[PDB]
């Protein structure tokens, strides 16, 4: 929930050579720590990308430039191998507990909260594709309409992640009809802001 | 009161302390809580002696 | 009590709404008439106006 705006806050500051020198400086720090800790491994790699003839960029397996005006900046092989691993470790675990509630009949909060986990691990390995898709699985098993509602919200936010406002945009059509079948102040709140970003973010 | 004139009779308790969870839990649906708020917790802190 | 019941559908009726408590509805003051219940009727109708 909590690295995956604050993360890509900090990434844009960085990216940009037209702020200060010491803003960019301060902000690199927050986001090359949290790559590490937190497991931001694929976003990382897409980062790197992103600058390319903005300058900072001094990483041991993508592009540089000749201008190294940062060095909180670096791309190490233990990122990568961590990968591989932490990935198929997470998979592993929560499969064997969704075949669990195949058996002995559970499945229907359960096992939609399995692939709500799923999703955030998704999201967090920075992929809008593949946790949009265990966030699929949720939905189809019958839940609560409060769960249907924070789900799409969710979608939606990871839209933000890769600044694709289009992406935002359509998933909160679908929220407008269910807000009133749940009929939620609370949820409702979060749907204000939701969209208060998402019109805050086009002209 | 009298022999074959009543035939069932239907004593009625004050509630439950269960019983007394599940009137407010209706009522909440009107509402708009803040959740965490446990509706066995305030069924608790009543003691009622009526519906 | 009222000042819950006159004044407040009054200057916006939404505040129940939102909350999610329905409005009550029709107000009885008893009591000997000598107690100022009439008086209490006219005070607050000058102040909402
Ligand atoms: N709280 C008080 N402060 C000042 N004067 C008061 C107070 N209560 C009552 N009085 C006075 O006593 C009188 C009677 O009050 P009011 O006019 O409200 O009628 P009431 O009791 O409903 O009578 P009925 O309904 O039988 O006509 C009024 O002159 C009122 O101003
Ligand atoms: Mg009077």
């Amino acid at each position: 929930r909590v690295p995956n705006y604050e993360v890509s806050e900090k990434a844009f500051l960085l990216t940009q050579s037209k702020v200060s020198i010491e803003q960019r400086k301060e902000a690199a720090e927050f986001v090359l720590a949290k790559i590490k800790e937190e497991e931001m491994a694929p976003y990382y790699k897409y980062l790197c990308e992103e600058y390319l003839v903005n300058n900072g960029q001094s990483d041991l397996e993508h592009d540089e430039k000749s201008d190294s005006l940062n060095e909180w900046i670096k791309f190490d092989q233990e990122l990568y191998n961590e990968l591989c691993k932490k990935n198929e470790s997470k998979i592993k675990e929560l499969n064997e507990k969704i075949q669990k509630l195949e058996e002995d009949d559970e499945g229907e909060l359960e096992q939609a909260q399995a692939w709500i986990n799923l999703g955030e691990y998704y999201a967090q390995i920075g992929d809008k594709d593949n946790a949009e898709k265990t966030l699929g699985k949720s939905l189809s098993k019958a839940i609560s309409t409060g769960a249907k509602i924070d789900v799409m919200l969710t979608i939606a936010r990871l839209g933000f992640f890769y600044n694709d406002q289009l992406y935002v945009k359509e998933k909160l059509e679908a929220v407008n009809s269910m807000i009133e079948k749940g009929g939620d102040w609370e949820r409702r709140n979060r749907y204000k802001t939701y969209y208060g970003i998402h019109c805050l973010a086009v002209r | 009161l009298r022999p074959g004139r009543i035939d069932r009779k239907i004593e009625f308790p004050p509630p439950s302390v269960a019983a007394r969870a599940e009137i407010l839990r209706i009522h909440s649906r009107k509402m708009n809580l803040t959740r965490g708020i446990n509706l066995r917790k305030v069924a608790e802190k009543m003691n009622g002696c009526s519906g | 009590e009222i000042r819950e019941a006159v004044e407040l559908p009054l200057v916006q009726a939404d505040l129940y709404e939102q909350i999610g408590i329905d409005p009550p509805r029709g107000v009885l003051l008893y009591g000997p008439p000598g107690t100022g219940k009439t008086m209490l009727v006219k005070a607050v109708a000058n102040s909402t106006k």
